[PDB]
Protein backbone atom coordinates (compact mmCIF):
# COMPACT_ATOMS: atom_id res chain seq x y z
CA UNK A 1 0.00 0.00 0.00
CA UNK A 2 1.00 3.60 -0.58
CA UNK A 3 1.14 6.39 1.92
CA UNK A 4 -1.73 8.81 2.05
CA UNK A 5 -2.42 12.58 2.18
CA UNK A 6 -5.97 12.76 3.49
CA UNK A 7 -7.91 15.80 4.65
CA UNK A 8 -11.46 16.29 5.73
CA UNK A 9 -14.00 13.78 4.50
CA UNK A 10 -11.32 11.95 2.52
CA UNK A 11 -9.87 10.63 5.76
CA UNK A 12 -13.31 9.32 6.74
CA UNK A 13 -13.60 7.51 3.42
CA UNK A 14 -10.20 5.92 3.96
CA UNK A 15 -11.11 4.78 7.48
CA UNK A 16 -14.30 3.27 6.10
CA UNK A 17 -12.40 1.29 3.51
CA UNK A 18 -9.66 0.13 5.87
CA UNK A 19 -11.95 -0.87 8.70
CA UNK A 20 -14.95 -2.24 6.90
CA UNK A 21 -17.39 -4.06 9.16
CA UNK A 22 -15.10 -3.50 12.15
CA UNK A 23 -16.13 0.15 12.21
CA UNK A 24 -13.98 2.95 13.40
CA UNK A 25 -13.66 6.06 15.51
CA UNK A 26 -13.03 9.48 13.95
CA UNK A 27 -11.48 11.81 16.55
CA UNK A 28 -10.04 15.09 15.45
CA UNK A 29 -8.20 17.33 17.78
CA UNK A 30 -10.35 20.06 19.30
CA UNK B 1 -3.43 13.09 16.18
CA UNK B 2 -4.15 10.91 13.19
CA UNK B 3 -6.62 13.33 11.63
CA UNK B 4 -4.09 16.15 11.70
CA UNK B 5 -1.14 13.96 10.69
CA UNK B 6 -2.83 12.57 7.60
CA UNK B 7 -3.72 16.09 6.42
CA UNK B 8 -0.54 18.08 7.26
CA UNK B 9 1.87 15.29 6.56
CA UNK B 10 1.22 11.73 5.33
CA UNK B 11 -0.09 8.62 6.96
CA UNK B 12 -0.27 4.88 6.16
CA UNK B 13 -3.23 2.54 5.95
CA UNK B 14 -1.53 0.60 8.80
CA UNK B 15 -1.65 3.68 10.97
CA UNK B 16 -5.32 4.13 10.07
CA UNK B 17 -6.08 0.57 11.09
CA UNK B 18 -5.35 1.52 14.70
CA UNK B 19 -8.66 3.47 14.65
CA UNK B 20 -10.81 0.49 13.69
CA UNK B 21 -13.11 -0.94 16.35
MN1 LIG C 1 -11.86 16.97 -1.65
NA1 LIG D 1 -0.36 2.63 3.49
Amino acid sequence: FVNQHLCGSHLVEALYLVCGERGFFYTPKT
Amino acid sequence: GIVEQCCTSICSLYQLENYCN
